[PDB]
């Protein structure tokens, strides 16, 4: 019946939620907090998250820090070369929304102006666990995909 | 010799190759003719 | 290329503080 | 045979550290605001 | 058990010597394994929803004890939660459909989208 | 053939392309089979003891190949010309002659 | 045929080696590695795989399909065919070649092609020069591995790998020629890239250093290739120097002495050594690296052929 | 030679295996989700020479009980000429 | 006898005293080209005379340092050579003499500074 | 031959956008591109009060947070003449020095992860996640602890923080030793660092390095010995000063400066006077919650200090402390009003990253990441 | 402490794969041919195998 | 000079049984085996890691996370609309509009903190006179969509009633400072 489709979606989502390697656009301190979320205490290699250093092979892109109006084209160019089942996480106030620099001329009012965002880690310096919970919310966003059921319409 | 020690300090691996290799070019040179008994 | 190669020889490690160890 | 001259025995894993969790007021702090003469 | 598909196995590899300190309303069993070793790993929570669990399901009565901010188990702060305005937790339904997610008062998804025009038209 | 042709020589040639583009009745005698000599053993029983000078001469040919690849393709990238630009002050006019 | 029984288990070995490396190199860094996906991350390799398989391409580009869509196939086929002659236990080699060792040398000399071609088909000057540098490194620590194998060959009678592991019944060549094992390991580290010797594999310069059209299959096949080449070049430090499938020969009552289990234990030791030595040491910069394969591991390898030939010719130990 | 047929079929079966590993990603995931660096010629020619001399090492390695102390010294003369070439390359500076 | 100046780049000079005497004589000779009634010439003359004097009296570089308390003789040579550069520069674009108007506003404030701020020692 | 050498490992050096004009593998010139992290900090501070201005400073250098709040506070006390207590000074140093440790623990092992050593990064970051248990405990936020306010310091330490900082300092000599035994002895390290980015002292002075890159070259110049700006004139500590200037001296300094900072932490712990936490001048320091609620005159100041501000008198000073990166100084022109007036932030990394052009000339392309390593280039300050 | 066993487990299930690489191509060849594989299988042994299959008629 | 510096730095280690010490510590890589040994000691030691969702990192009652508008024990939002936090806010996240309610006591018709445009510096918690706005230790409120992240006027910041049991605890323990 549909049960086979439900289980193949569960399987695809388990894959894409188990191994989700983000191109960590670590601009600024939220990259230092992201480095703590990649560090020994809160493992991100535990949840499968492997910080890729290249946009070419990466399921996610944890943009962190102040997206400057000059690093906006570079972020967009990097986001355009991720393989289609990609997601973006905004980490820190400066990356998710205007932030401390909302009214700065050189700061875009949140990466939601350049890349379409799927989970905004909240808190200007998010606790390393908070970025980790943002990623555990991206995992939920994967677990709600069911792409096969939609391919069968 | 002072320069010999300066050469076995600055370049340990070409001065301990011409000595891990002497023991191979020296054993059959003299140690084998010694083994006439 | 005649560029200056990074010669990995140097003087031996000797922790060099400032003169203000005991009495400034 | 390594950096363990009976001094690395101060190891990172503490296991008894922040024994009094912060928001537990065993002693009520005072934190003086002004000098007594003022 | 029966979950070799999660890190829930790491928690269930804990609890071997741990003592159970209380259990909140939602079922989350709050454990404590002190004395043995590894400070920072001596207070956790078993979410009682072995699938579909996530953080923030830990109510405010325990979210103190469990982050080591206090030493008051939720069975002790439950005598301090205010009865008049006290509200149960909400699990942070972020994305799980509208009317569960939160909405501002102009989002056009919020029932009763208010109009902000300060001038009252004629 | 594999090694010293398609792991060295046609590697060279690939480099020269990529860069510098051009634009029943047998009677098996069971003697001599009691100790089967692998091809390496029955080349070494000869090349290094009996015909050893035709083996020390290819030694000299490999040495000449080393000297040749050095003197040819050092390409003025070491002491061949990296000695110095070279300059002498006393002969130098230093603005006396342009 | 039974080539499935040596490629499929090797595919599983590589897939679980990505996890073994992440997990061991993580344990080193005081942190549990992949630990949520499976019971202990045991399903994490399948998750990485099934993810890479389900990732839509960035551009289809199935037109250029004969140039660089079979070059990773070539690299991987070579890394897998060098496993035939590797014997896991007495009479468990798939094809006992009486010149087995030289065949491994030839397979490496063709892996050079694999790298060069798969780098030239990537029309990226930086990536192509990176692939050429990686090939020159893999081939400069091949004269040193060659001479190291000439040492372990002088000790043995023939190139037959089953003989090289049968010639160690008395003592493993790791005990007398330990300095050589250190040079074979430090060369197998450098022949393959995964090492203190991986500037072309500096985290970023690797991905942008093998190809331009990834499509995921290329990324996985290169890493599956690097990890099989690693299982292989660790299955050589354990045939030649360690006793291929030989116990310590104490003949215990508790131990019934299986052969392939001993070969497995030793290749696990050398894989764990690959990981440990990736964790604990800085990279060599490829400009000191090439000056270590010529100026350090070639003189110290030549000396060893003359030392293990001399000391075995004087006293008739040959 | 008789044992070469297993690897002869190994090449083809590994070709098949790699072709399947190639076709697996292709099937899934449907509609909806420097002028010249001559040192690379010097390093290359030098590997060529040193692999030629390893090719000459191999028979001398496997047959050294036969050539008692004379094949050894002839190979050591060949190796001293190798070493003179390698020292001329080291001093001239091709190993950089 | 000096092994090395701790400073990198300031190479130890063996003939410290001699080049110091040379530089200070050059400085005394070159400073004559600036007008006498300029604070710069009084300063140069005075300290160059003091250092040239103490360099002529003492012999070792260590005694030059000990009496002339100005660091190390290598840094002293750096200072003297930089001073020669400045005197040969000051000859050009001569800034000497006060112009006719010369409106100079000594905005000499004296705010009390708390001293847990840096200032200097 | 131009190469657009960008961020090799993102999340470590975020917006590094060098444009290297190479010569084969030898770099002939390195042209860094700035502005990719140019938030409007030197403009946004002109628009907010002296209190609202402080949080920008922990966001100026993101790996050494409180050092910049301490450099700003000392620039709004240089004007205010706001004498802070002894306990405020000792806490302020015990956290400026914990910040020196938090920075060298990152700027050493992030550098050591760019070079290739993967494990020192994670050991040092466990250490940093121990020190952020102090930041987060004393103020609230693990990284941006807007804690060193102009008058004194935000609020007193919790009643168990010195015991924990002690239990950390006892076990921190061993962590430095491990970071040292893993990197100092290695021949793969020395080779990757010795004679790399050597800066003769005249160059480190010319290019205004003034940091751990001015004590590599051998210029004994620490603004805690030169211009003692706190209890530093009471605290004993030796400033390690290099003798060659190569990136292996700057590493050895940053790994000794991480021990002298341990000495300063242990001193600040052992001698911390039980005094008031903020300056008694309640027109520069908002009164406590208890007082402003009970006292009407304190409530008025809590209102005019969290809305109006100080209105520090008209002046212009350059207060420079020894931040871990270097001499971080904040040139603070102050119109009489409650908002600053061109709060210019001299940040090392703007002067250091200039040095990349001449530091990495004729070094191999793989060294250009080692130079960026030892400069401690954090682009928030650039 | 037995904490390293979690990191030993992937090396085990990569060692349990080389055991399979070795024993599969052994018990597969031990099936097609009633006898194990002969490693030192020189031409004397192929000649004796020929004459042996010719002796059993 | 570097030539003479090399000559002398190599004539410092030039006495037999010291050239030998340095040769056996650069051939039998000995500096590196002390690296491998330490790395092994850490491979076998307990792991400083935290299986996050089940146990979380230590915090403090001063921890600044999700902003919550407190209430007085007897209902009645504590937030009299003084606008001090709207004034003190560095990022100007809080937008407060005030209206004399029918009861007569001032209250905020609009109290919207924009969490995305918010730096979590705790200035609002300090500036508020009655402790009306405090940061709850939540810090786990990552939202799928940005509009949810803008915390509405006194309705979602009114979810601090759930967090009051922990916020009241943190305030009762921090008020001593
Ligand atoms: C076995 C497991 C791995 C051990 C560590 C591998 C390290 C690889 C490089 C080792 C190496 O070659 O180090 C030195 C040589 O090591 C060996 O010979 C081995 C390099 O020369 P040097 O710097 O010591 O001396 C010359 C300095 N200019
Ligand atoms: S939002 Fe806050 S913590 Fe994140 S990068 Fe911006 S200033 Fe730093
Ligand atoms: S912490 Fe409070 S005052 Fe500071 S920006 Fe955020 S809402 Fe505004
Ligand atoms: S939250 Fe505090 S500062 Fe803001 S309006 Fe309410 S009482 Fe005033």
């Amino acid at each position: 019946a549909e049960f086979v489709i439900s289980k193949v979606d569960d399987l695809m989502n388990w894959a894409r939620t188990g191994s989700i390697w983000p191109m960590t656009f670590g601009l600024a301190c939220c990259a230092v907090e992201m480095m703590h979320t990649g560090a020994a205490r809160y493992d991100l290699d535990r949840f499968g998250i492997i910080f890729r250093p290249s946009p070419r092979q990466s399921d996610c892109m944890i943009v962190a820090g102040t997206l400057t109006n000059k690093m906006a084209p570079a972020l967009r160019k990097v986001y355009d070369q991720m393989p289609e089942p990609r997601w973006v996480i905004s980490m820190g106030s400066c990356a998710n929304g205007g932030g401390y620099y909302h009214y700065s001329y050189s700061v875009v009012r949140g990466c939601d102006r350049i890349v379409p965002v799927d989970i905004y880690v909240p808190g200007c310096p998010p606790t390393a666990e908070a970025l980790l919970y943002g990623l555990l919310q991206l995992q939920k966003k994967i677990n709600r995909r069911k792409d096969f059921l939609h391919w069968w319409n | 010799m002072e320069k010999l020690r300066m050469f076995v300090a600055q370049e340990p691996v070409v001065a301990a190759s011409c000595l891990i290799g002497g023991v191979g070019l020296f054993l059959p040179a003299v140690v084998r003719p010694i083994l006439d008994s | 290329a005649a560029a200056a190669a990074a010669a990995a020889a140097a003087a031996a490690a000797a922790a060099a503080a400032a003169a203000a160890a005991a009495a400034a | 045979p390594c950096a363990h001259p009976e001094y690395l025995e101060a190891v990172p894993k503490a296991t008894e550290y922040r024994l009094r969790c912060p928001a537990t007021i065993d002693e009520e702090a005072i934190v003086p605001s002004s000098d007594p003469e003022t | 058990r029966c979950l070799p598909d999660g890190n829930l196995l790491q928690t269930k590899i804990h609890n071997i010597g741990a003592t159970l300190v209380g259990v909140d309303k939602f079922g989350n069993k709050y454990y404590q394994k002190l004395g043995d070793t590894q400070y920072g790993r001596h207070r956790w929570v078993e979410y009682a929803s072995k699938d579909r669990y996530n953080a923030s399901q830990v109510p405010a009565e325990w979210h103190g004890w469990l982050h080591f901010i206090t030493d008051h188990t939720g069975d002790e702060l439950l005598s301090l939660k205010p009865k008049r305005y006290g509200l149960e937790h909400k699990e942070n339904f972020s994305g799980e459909g509208d009317a569960y997610i939160y909405h501002s008062k102009g989002h056009t998804l919020n029932p009763g989208q208010k109009n902000w025009t300060r001038y009252q038209s004629w | 053939f594999l090694v010293v042709y398609i792991g060295a020589i046609a590697v060279l040639f690939l480099f020269v392309v990529m860069m510098f583009h051009i634009q029943s009745l047998r009677y098996t005698v069971y003697a001599g089979k009691v100790r089967s000599w692998t091809n390496l053993e029955t080349l070494g029983n000869l090349l290094y003891t009996y015909y050893f000078v035709w083996f020390l001469v290819p030694s000299l040919i490999l040495l000449v190949a080393m000297i040749g690849a050095i003197v040819l393709t050092m390409h003025r990238t070491t002491k061949v010309k990296r000695q110095d630009v070279f300059r002498r002050n006393a002969i130098d006019f230093r603005r006396t002659i342009m | 045929a039974e080539i499935l029984g040596i490629i499929l288990p090797l595919l599983l070995g590589v897939a679980f080696l990505v996890l073994a490396e992440r997990k061991v190199m993580a344990f080193v860094q005081r942190r549990k590695g992949p630990d949520v996906v499976g019971s202990f991350g045991l399903l994490q390799p399948l998750a990485d795989g099934l993810k890479l398989i389900l990732k839509e391409p960035i551009s289809p580009s199935s037109a250029n399909f004969f140039l660089f869509r079979m070059a990773p196939v070539a690299t991987f086929m070579l890394s897998l065919v060098a496993w035939a002659v590797v014997p896991f236990d007495y009479g468990m080699v798939l094809s006992d070649l009486n010149i087995g060792l030289l065949y491994l040398f030839a397979i490496s000399s063709l892996g050079v092609y694999g790298i060069i071609i798969a780098g030239w088909s990537s029309n990226s000057k930086y990536a192509f020069l990176g692939a050429l540098r990686s090939a020159a490194q893999m081939v400069s620590y091949e004269v040193s591995i060659g001479l190291i194998l000439i040492t372990v060959l002088i000790c043995v009678g023939s190139c037959n790998l089953s003989e090289i592991v049968m010639a160690q019944k008395q003592i493993w060549f790791g005990i007398p020629l330990f300095p050589v094992l250190v040079m074979f390991f430090i060369s197998c580290l450098a022949e393959t890239n995964r090492a203190p010797f991986d500037l072309p594999e500096a985290e970023a310069e690797l991905v942008a250093g093998y190809n331009v059209e990834y499509s995921s299959m290329g990324f996985a096949l290169f890493f599956l290739g690097e990890y099989a080449n690693m299982i292989l070049m660790s299955g050589l430090c354990t045939l030649f120097f360690l006793g291929g499938w030989l116990p310590i020969l104490d003949l215990p009552i508790f131990k019934k002495i299986p052969g392939s289990i001993w070969f497995s234990i030793k290749v696990l030791f050398f894989l764990f050594l690959y990981i440990w030595v990736r964790a604990a040491f800085p990279r060599y910069r490829y400009d000191q690296l090439m000056g270590l394969g010529w100026k350090v591991f070639l003189p110290l390898s030549l000396a060893w052929v003359v030392s293990v030939s001399g000391l075995l010719v004087t006293f008739q130990w040959l | 030679m008789l044992e070469f047929a297993p690897i002869f079929i190994y090449l083809v079966i590994s070709l098949l295996v790699s072709l399947i590993l190639l076709g697996v990603p292709f099937l899934f995931a449907s509609n909806s989700s420097s002028r010249f660096d001559i040192r690379f010629y010097l390093v290359s020619i030098l590997f060529l020479i040193f692999d030629l001399e390893v090719t000459f090492f191999f028979p001398w390695a496997v047959s050294l009980n036969k050539i008692d102390l004379f094949g050894f010294w002839s190979m050591m003369a060949f190796l001293f000429i190798l070493t003179i070439g390698f020292l001329y390359e080291w001093k001239r500076g091709a190993l950089d | 006898v000096k092994q090395t100046t701790g400073i990198v780049g300031l190479d130890v000079v063996p003939n410290a005293r001699a080049v110091l005497i040379d530089l200070y004589s050059k400085t005394l000779k070159e400073i004559q080209a600036v007008p006498e009634d300029e604070g710069y010439r009084k300063a140069v003359e005075s300290f160059t005379r003091q250092r040239l004097n103490v360099c002529k009296e003492e012999e070792d570089w260590e005694m030059i340092e000990k009496r002339l308390g100005c660091g190390q003789v290598e840094e002293l040579i750096e200072e003297a050579r930089d001073e020669l550069t400045l005197i040969g520069k000051m000859i050009e674009w001569d800034p000497w003499g006060v112009p006719d108007d010369y409106e100079c506003e000594v905005i000499e404030n004296d705010a009390p500074i708390p001293k847990h701020v840096p200032q200097h020692r | 031959f131009t190469l657009n050498f960008g961020p090799q490992h993102p999340a470590a050096h975020g917006v590094l956008r060098l444009v290297l004009e190479m010569n084969g593998e030898v770099v002939e010139r390195a042209e860094p591109h700035i502005g990719l992290l140019h938030r409007g900090t030197e403009k946004l501070i002109e628009y907010k009060t002296y209190l609202q201005a402080l949080p920008y400073f922990d966001r100026s250098d993101y790996v050494s947070m409180m050092a910049q709040e301490h450099a700003y506070s000392l620039a709004v006390e240089k004007l205010l003449n706001c004498e802070v207590p002894l306990r405020a000074q000792y806490i302020r140093v015990l956290f400026c020095e914990i910040t020196r440790i938090l920075n060298h623990l990152l700027a050493l092992t992030t550098h050591a992860m760019d070079v290739g050593a993967l494990t020192p990064f994670l050991w040092a970051f466990e250490e940093r996640e121990k020190l952020l248990e102090f930041y987060e405990r004393v103020s609230g936020a693990r990284m941006h602890a807007s804690f060193i306010r102009p008058g004194g310091v935000a609020q007193d330490l919790p009643l168990g923080l010195c015991r924990d900082i002690d239990s950390f300092t006892q076990q921190f000599a061993s962590r430095i030793d491990e970071l040292e035994e893993m990197l100092t002895g290695n021949r793969i390290w020395k080779q990757r660092l010795v004679d790399i980015g050597t800066v003769t002292a005249q160059q480190a002075k010319d290019w205004g390095f003034s940091g751990v890159m001015l004590r590599g070259p051998g210029v004994c110049w620490d603004l805690r010995r030169a211009a003692p700006y706190d209890v530093y004139d009471q605290l004993d500590f030796d400033v390690p000063v290099g003798t060659r200037g190569d990136c292996y001296d700057r590493y050895c300094i940053r790994i000794e400066e991480m021990r002298q900072s341990l000495r300063i932490i242990v001193q600040c712990l052992n001698q911390m006077p039980s005094g008031m936490i903020k300056a008694d001048d309640r027109k520069l320091c908002p009164p406590s919650r208890c007082r402003m609620k009970l006292s009407m005159e304190s409530s008025i100041h809590h209102f005019e200090l969290y809305t109006e501000g100080f209105s520090v008198p008209a002046s212009s000073t350059y207060t420079a402390v020894e931040a871990p990166k270097g001499e971080f100084g904040v040139f603070l022109v102050s119109n009489g009003s409650n908002r600053p007036y061109r709060c210019k932030i001299r940040a090392p990394g703007f002067a250091h990253l200039q040095g990349l052009d001449f530091m990495s000339k004729h070094h191999m392309l793989a060294d250009v990441v080692t130079i960026i390593g030892t400069q401690d280039i954090v682009f928030g300050e650039v | 402490s037995l904490v390293w066993l979690e990191a030993m487990l992937p090396l085990g299930i990569i060692g349990g794969m080389l055991c399979i690489m070795g024993n599969s191509q052994y018990y597969i060849h031990k099936a097609y041919h009633g006898r194990p594989k002969h490693i030192g299988h020189d031409e004397w042994d192929v000649a004796m195998e020929r004459r042996d299959k010719k002796v059993v008629e | 000079d570097d030539e003479e510096a090399e000559q002398l730095a190599k004539e410092i280690s030039k006495d037999w049984s010291t050239v030998f010490e340095r040769s056996m510590n650069t051939l039998f890589l000995t500096e590196m085996v002390r690296g491998l040994s330490l790395t092994l000691k850490y491979f076998f030691d307990p792991k400083v890691t935290i299986n996050y969702p089940f146990e979380k990192g230590p915090l403090s009652p001063r921890f600044r996370g999700e902003h919550a508008l407190r209430r007085y024990p007897t209902g009645e939002e504590r937030c009299i609309a003084c606008k001090l936090c709207e004034a003190v806010c560095p990022a100007q996240a809080i937008t407060i509009e005030a209206e004399e309610r029918e009861d007569g006591s001032r209250r905020t018709t609009r109290y919207d903190i924009d969490m995305t445009k918010c730096i979590y510096c705790g200035f609002c918690q300090e500036a508020c006179p009655v402790d009306a706005i405090v940061e709850g230790p939540n810090f786990e409120f990552a939202t799928e969509t940005h509009e949810e992240l803008l915390y509405d006027k006194e309705k979602l910041l009114e979810n601090g009633d759930r967090w009051e049991t922990e916020i009241a605890e943190n305030l009762r323990s921090e008020s001593l400072y």
